[PDB]
RNA sequence: GGGGACGGGUGAAACAGGAUGAUCCCGCCGAGACCGCCGGCCGCGCAGGCGCCUGCCAAGACCGCCUCUGUCAAUCAAGGGCGAAGGCCGGGGGCUAGAAGGCGAUCAGACACCACCGUAUUCCCGGCCGUAAACGGUGCCGCCCCGCGGCCGGCGCGCGCGUCCCGCCGGCCGCCCAGGGAAACCGGGAGGCUCCGGGCUCUGGGGGGAGUAUGGCCGCAAGGCUGAAACUUGAAGGCAUUGACGGAGGGGUACCACCAGACGUGGAGUCUGCGGCUCAAUCUGACUCAACGCGCGCACCUCACCAGGCCCGGACGCGCGGAGGACCGACAGCCGGGCGCGCUUUCGCGAUCGCGCGGGUGGUGGUGCAUGGCCGCUCCCAGCCCGUGGCGCGAGCCGUCUGCUCCAUUGCGACAACGAGCGAGACCCCGGCCGCGGGCGCCGCGGGACGGCCCGCGGCAGCGGGAGGACGGCGGGGCGAUAGCAGGUCUGUGAUGCCCUCAGACGCCCUGGGCCGCACGCGCGCUACACUGGCGGGGCCAGCCGGCGCCCGCCAGGACGCGCGGAGCCCCCGCCGUGGCCGGGACCGCGGGCUGGAACGCCCCCGCGCACCAGGAAUGUCUUGUAGGCGCCCGCCCCCACCGCG
């Protein structure tokens, strides 16, 4: 039977989306159909950011933060863990976990 | 895939029929 | 370490509350010996007596110090009855302007 | 240009790339594709689809409206146009990726997945094709219908005045009251429907055969579209519930699992099972865990098997016969290991009854998949479930928890559940410690310990330590839920259905022999491979629990008596001394004992002196008095343990 009402992708007023890589498993997967999660992370490790600062010559440096967003198609995101299969209740919860 | 595998061996069998009844009439 | 069991903490429920002023809190031979009276708790097998007793110490050091539930203190309950019972003096309770004056009381209006 | 040696690529590699200077860094140039992040429960479009900048050209829905028209409309065979991708036909163009092809791996194979190279293709223009899980798997136009939110576009109302607020209209959505439905779900319908009728078009009628065949049409082709029957079969299918499984996720947990270690097996010589072989017979059971020193010690008996033999122990009841003969016993020879067993024979004895029939009594004979009982296994599990109430048409759920804690549905905090019960714990046996009483003998009754205290951390349940204390957090055992196995036992059983047998016995005995043979394969064990050892004297230490003396014999053992009683290891001093040696003790020739009716059983003395010099691929057990080493007792038992249980 029919597991999700979105049938799985977010496409509403819509008959054709574009296509996404998969960045893990470079597979073709409708922009709709993709985990999309955005993340900030700092240029350096977190372990070795204070010292990189005290190394610094410049002073009022500001670390550099790196800003990427990460696709993922369902098959190379599931065995990541970035999306896990949930209840059939747990599944319609929307909420972002945290 | 076997049901579009079945259409492709059905096609490529038609094909054959297809160029038998060529050779005759 | 060893979780007690349902019938040694059900037990030791019932004796605290029913013997509340006869047990004391940090001692477990004190207790043990108000435990095996035979009369305000009977307790058959030696090591079953030993293990209430010492839920039962346990318990107590508790009901002094901020109580749990299952336990009902005729002490404390004097005093949440006394606070329950209390009346505020005057009250204060008893000392949208266009809804006022829409019923047409208009009370404090001007 | 610079600089110097490895780059690539993977899961790990490898094939190509490199002193003709690769990779890397920077400048610069050419080529074609493509338009990131923003980018969406955003929007637009008839769908297919649509994202660089700057113009140009024509649109479309929506909203607002006291503008015009006056039914001009709805849905639609045929007919027209459009239609992703791939394909095809001409021109181009060619950066990337990449059907084919080629390689390098992989594997049992691999012309697959993965790496690498790369043609068509991908891109544009002019056409063909006419298909997609072209999906909302939901035709179109119309009406009503229940709240609650989000977004988008336009417009109106208040209000200071804000990309507010409250509407309205159109769109896209989420939840959902009814209602519907086989349910999943739909609820802007899949509502208003066995209480059935707004209009229009299309499609289906069990599953195959088969979208096949043939005919038509269409296309350059690939193929599209329309579309059978003969014949076959009893289901195919939908949705949901429960189990089982997953090379699914999240928790846990166990030396029958691993870490970390130990001590082994496997190698060998033996002991002893199992298969195979051979037999007169080698009686059989059973075969992963959960078969294989297991069915508690096979000369006979056991013993179920083989080759001979002996009777009745066939009760009882009837027809018949019958006490001077129903039956039954035998000497001597003779045959026969043998037994009046029979025979020759010629003396005994007394219904102990004969026969026929009907009916027994048996059977270690079969069928454990006909059964009981008992045990093994799932399960060294922690789980199993009831009453009443709730949810569904129901199967079946909730309780019985996806939170935490614990050895553990062990608890706590909750909670359409609310109270229970079983298993867990408690219990029981033992041990260690302390009192009291008793005492031929250490043996009777109690206590002690509970995560109680202390410190941290934790609503809590608990958690980590520190202590004190014989003893510390399941000390070791016994008992063992629920539901099953078509596990095993009919050869333990006056347990037993049924079949077989049933005086030429499958009854029950009696002699002899096998089970113990053995080209071989395998499972427990045992002893070794030595010096931390062997060999000689000396010290001498137990416990479950337990007799001795004296004399003779090399011991083994014996005789004659009586009332009693005790280890190895290790320690100590010698010796041999790295040699298959005095390691080791398999074999094998005399001999001495024992037990029994009888050796083929066991013991012992002098020889004799096998492998094995540390055991491959594999595999097992184990966390303190444990592993391992080292003795000892008991079970079965004439004797006998390399076994089991202690």
């Amino acid at each position: 039977p029919v597991k999700r009402r979105n049938n799985g992708r977010s496409k509403y007023n819509c008959g054709h989306t574009n296509i996404v890589r998969c960045q893990n498993c470079h597979r073709c997967v409708p922009k709709d159909k993709v985990i999309k999660r955005f993340t900030i992370r700092n240029i350096v490790d977190n372990t070795i950011a204070d010292d990189v600062l005290n190394a610094c010559v410049i002073q009022g440096f500001a670390i550099p933060k790196l800003y990427n967003k990460v696709q993922y198609c369902v098959s190379c995101s599931i065995h990541n863990h970035i999306v896990r299969v949930r209840s059939r209740e747990d599944r319609k919860i929307r909420t972002p976990p945290k | 895939m076997r049901a579009k595998w079945a259409k492709k061996r059905m096609r490529k069998l038609k094909r054959k029929r297809r160029h038998m009844k060529a050779r005759s009439k | 370490g060893k979780v007690r069991t349902k019938t040694i903490k059900r037990a030791a429920r019932k004796i605290v509350e029913n013997n509340y002023e006869s047990l004391k809190p940090k001692d477990f031979q004190n207790n043990k010996a108000i435990c095996s009276k035979r009369n305000v708790a009977i307790i058959p097998s030696k090591r079953l007596r030993n293990k209430v007793a010492g839920y039962v110490t346990t318990l107590m050091n508790r009901v002094v110090k901020g109580p749990v539930h299952g336990i009902s203190l005729r002490l404390q309950e004097e005093e949440r009855e006394r606070r329950d019972n209390y009346a505020p003096k005057k009250s204060e309770f008893d000392v949208t302007q266009q809804m006022i004056d829409s019923i047409g009381f208009k009370c404090m209006s001007t």
